[PDB]
């Protein structure tokens, strides 16, 4: 029994080893508890909060995207307080514009022609905010019907024609100046050049400015001294020096104390004009000068810019977990549990 | 085009233009509606989508004062 | 018979090998739990706070656009037009503000009322001017029309050429009176062009600069044109002019010589050929006046009628739950079996 | 002492069930740690990476709108006005760009200076034309004014009817000169309507199309109207016209026959009745001229004064730590209890 | 409304309108300020709100160039 | 400024203004490009930025109908 005293001491040491290792396992459980309820409560709550803010912003952006046309129409009618100067792309899309023109009361060929200038159709037309009921905006767009197209059209410019005999001046000046467009049974006359807009060879005329004139008025473009029509021409006794621009040129009337010359923009004066009426082409000069006032004959072409936006990049950099090293150690633990328990059944069932 | 100088009247005729004259008016009526939006009840207080509707609701409430019907 | 003791000895040693085995298991689980606590604590929390940060950035950006809509919109409009606005937009001055200013205007109660009723017109006939940008403040001025003269009788005279013929010779009289007339104190105001006045219901809003004050007796030109009391403005011509002049409630047609003038309807082309001379037709008499092959519309032509609704905006919020009850059941289980372990080794140390 | 070793037998028999009970407890702890790691690693990082993806999506959308503001705004403007722009907007061409073009212009240094000083007018009197789109590129042209004549004397002529009475009968003369006159080299430009020229400080920006060239002697109408050197356009009438004509600095009143023309104030009413006849009053003499009940404002009436400030934008950044000390102590504590229990199991096996 | 055809002059009168004539100008002055924005010091590098602010700052610098007072 | 009353013509002349008259046109041409944007493939369903791009692509497709060339 020198052995049984020692064996008692030894089992007690063992029961102390289990009690101490147990107090360790209990503390390890308390640590996993604080980690488990940090994750359950503090961590998943914060991610769902971010999930909620994220879903908020996705909804906001989508609202702005899925209702763009609507939101633009509100912007435009607010900015002009109910009346759009033009038919914007948002008020009526190109598909809609072409289908409406495709139902206008005209011939197929005029529809074709209108279809060709639908930009002008948009600018000469307009939009009206009719009403806001609840969440709807009701408006009407008003489109021009161009029933007359491709008829002869021309524009008249003039300068003072002064003749002098013995100190006195006799000045005739046409007062016909402006746009003439031909029409069925008459010609329409638009007195100010601003009353008609040119887009290519086509001339877009505001109906309100038009005054119907007799076709015979075109005889003034052959012989001014025609007896068939009363050509509107005014007379004066004083010389007036001035510059009148044409599409393709200019009329200059140089009289009395003025220095009229034709020049270029890079180098200077190239030719002095005589006193009287000079007609110059867009290809003869770039400038007509009266004393110190210089007139441009053509549009002066300037710089040419090119700008590209800054690039947009993605910021997605996901996260994962190094699972292999961990998951193998925990598998090991479940075996260290099962090996030891099987060993204590051995030990305990060795007692026979 | 062709621009001719008339020395007798100190004038210019420029021909070759082609006409586009308005002869009447054709009108379409449009009705635009806002899409439906779900109630986002998970934010605390001020949600951003609720405020975008209350912004566009007031923009429409104001835009009404200039409707033609009135 | 004390071999028994040795068998118990081998058994206890095998036991303490099992306690060590479960212990080295607990150790491997503790190191595994340590890396899980520092994966969540470091790599996971920092990724969440990064997203919490970007979320808040985006929230600030969108909130910024919301809390400063009026400011940003006003800046936008003054940028699109370089300092001036065609009308007093809703963003420049709210409806409430418009009504407060108009109620302060220096006029009588009824005129204040009428402006109050047409705030659309007040906005369009007014405008806004950018005064200056100081730091982060934008300062601007709105200019509102003061409609001080209201409700006086108003009318618009339209006219066409009246040609008479005696054996291939033409005498053509044309009123030059045409335009808008508005009755005023001490005079009647004449607006020569129809675009010079805008129609809203029975009310006619009129650009003040266009107005020409004429003697009151000019009214008599509408009873006897050949009146001796006033110099009635009428022009003479020698040539026939066939044309269409549109009225508010109808249209005037002038047919002369070789032109085929008719009034038509929609569906059916033509319903009546007009006499040579001057004819007056109602908006309710026909829908169309035709001069040769050119078709003129008497009223606005009603086209399609569209209705469009945006795509529905839906929520993407799909939060996360943690299965805390069952997990907590496993922890309650562990803490109980541990306390049971201490109590069974307490009985064991009390058995010896 | 046989029964003592029997007690040791029963004690160890209970002991290894206590170690086994603790083992199935550590095992359940492992089952908890396994499901907690699999929830954090799989279900949680997935939800985080998803939000990281949404985060990057939304960040890309707003950043896109930021890095491409100008491009998107230019498209907005051309769509709202269908290809043309009423003005040279800030987006179509920046201040630097405007200033470099103006400096390159074909005119004198002082005119470059003046346009540069009035860059608003350059923008508004100019405009933009959408030339073309192609893929993702927008191509458009900006048209700037060339202000070649500057600082030359300019004035404006306002007039009212001058009516005379003899035996209760009337003869009235009224100037028809009214409008803008600017002096050009060798001629005088006359702008018949008041809207044709815009006043910005002492300078007058006159719409070119409106100008009509008249002989210099027309200045003579402002000394003797019946001067024989120039045929002054003056109309005669037989009927009285009482009216108010507003001047920059004042107003002309014409009171004839039956109207009560008075001068008034804005707060207090009528203050003094005017003579019958032609009266001229200054902006500092009264603030209103009244004809019967139509009250005219001599100057713009200055109103209320607002100050508006947006709501403050705040941050919602609320990060997250982990109380790591309290956890970290428990895990180091367990690892030391692990090595002491194991060392205790080495002493236990040692005595044997 | 009432529209009468005057056969003696080939002309038409349309009566029944009521006048609305502008007699003066009334002006209100507005001062709009941007709201205060907190500094977002959590981002790495460019923040979205910091760049939105310097974008509105640039828009104002350019808008100043077209102000009414010199 | 100085505005003087002419009693003979019941009229007023106002002098001291300075002329500013347009004599020609100076023109610049611009080419604006959209910045490159990286494709976001974590999509799940539609992306928000692809929708902002497909939106601006449709806006430009529509705007090409109003281009000056024709
Ligand atoms: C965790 O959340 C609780 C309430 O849910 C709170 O009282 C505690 O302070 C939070 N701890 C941390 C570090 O956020
Ligand atoms: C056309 O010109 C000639 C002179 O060349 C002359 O007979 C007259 O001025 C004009 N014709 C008529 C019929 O007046
Ligand atoms: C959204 O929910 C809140 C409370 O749950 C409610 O008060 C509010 O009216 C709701 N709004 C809509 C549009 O349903
Ligand atoms: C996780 O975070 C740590 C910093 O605490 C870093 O060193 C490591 O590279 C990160 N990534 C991993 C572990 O995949
Ligand atoms: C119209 O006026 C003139 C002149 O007053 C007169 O000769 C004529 O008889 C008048 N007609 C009628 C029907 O009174
Ligand atoms: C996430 O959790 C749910 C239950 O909470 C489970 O059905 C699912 O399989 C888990 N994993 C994934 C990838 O969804
Ligand atoms: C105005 O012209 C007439 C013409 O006979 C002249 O008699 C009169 O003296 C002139 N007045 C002045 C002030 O020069
Ligand atoms: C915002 O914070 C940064 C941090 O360095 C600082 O430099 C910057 O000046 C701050 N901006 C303002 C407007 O305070
Ligand atoms: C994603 O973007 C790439 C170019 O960066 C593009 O070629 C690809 O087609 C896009 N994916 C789609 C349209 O599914």
């Amino acid at each position: 029994e020198s052995e049984v005293n020692a064996i008692k001491g030894a089992l007690k040491t063992t029961n102390e080893a289990v009690s101490t290792l147990g107090n360790g396992v209990r503390v390890l459980a308390t640590a996993v508890r604080e980690l488990k309820e940090f994750v359950s409560k503090n961590l998943t709550s914060a991610i769902n909060k971010n999930k909620c803010d994220i879903a908020d912003l996705k909804m906001a952006v989508s609202f702005s995207q899925f209702n763009r046309r609507f939101l633009n129409v509100v912007r435009q009618f607010s900015d002009n307080a109910g009346i759009t100067p033009a038919i914007s792309l948002d008020l009526m899309t190109d598909a809609e514009l072409a289908r409406a023109v495709s139902y206008m009361p005209t011939s197929a060929g005029q529809i074709k022609l209108m279809l060709e200038n639908r930009a002008m159709v948009r600018r000469k037309g307009f939009g009206i905010l009719i009403g806001v009921y609840g969440s709807s905006v009701i408006y009407m767009v008003q489109l021009p019907i161009f029933g007359v197209i491709d008829t002869p059209c021309w524009i008249i410019k003039a300068a003072p024609s002064c003749s002098e005999k013995d100190g006195n001046y006799a000045c005739l000046l046409r007062e016909d100046q402006g746009w003439y467009c031909k029409n069925a049974g008459s010609t329409v006359y638009y007195p100010n050049e601003k009353d008609c807009e040119t887009r290519g060879d086509h001339v877009f005329c505001d109906t309100a400015a038009g005054i119907n004139v007799a076709e015979q008025s075109r005889e003034c473009n052959i012989n001014i001294s025609t007896t068939n029509y009363p050509c509107k021409v005014s007379t004066g006794r004083h010389p007036i020096s001035m510059v009148a621009l044409s599409p393709l040129g200019a009329l200059v009337a140089c009289y009395k104390g003025v220095s009229c010359s034709i020049g270029s923009n890079r180098v200077g004066i190239i030719k002095q004009l005589p006193k009287g009426c000079s007609y110059i082409t867009n290809q003869d000069a770039d400038t007509v000068t009266i004393d110190n006032t210089v007139y441009q004959l053509s549009k002066v072409e300037g710089e040419q810019h090119v700008i590209k936006g800054r690039p947009v990049s993605s910021s997605f950099d996901p996260i994962r977990f190094p699972e292999d090293q961990f998951n193998v150690a925990l598998d090991q633990v479940f075996e260290s549990i099962e090996n030891s328990q099987a060993l204590v059944d051995q030990s305990n069932k060795i007692l026979n | 085009l062709k621009e001719s100088y008339l020395e007798e009247s100190c004038s210019t005729i420029t021909e070759g233009y082609l006409s586009v004259l308005r002869t009447g008016w054709y009108t379409n009526v449009f009705t635009l509606e806002v899409g439906d939006v779900e109630n986002l009840t998970c934010t605390d207080g001020p949600s951003l989508i609720k405020t975008e509707l209350d912004l566009t609701k007031s923009a429409l409430r104001e835009l009404k004062t200039v409707s033609a019907d009135q």
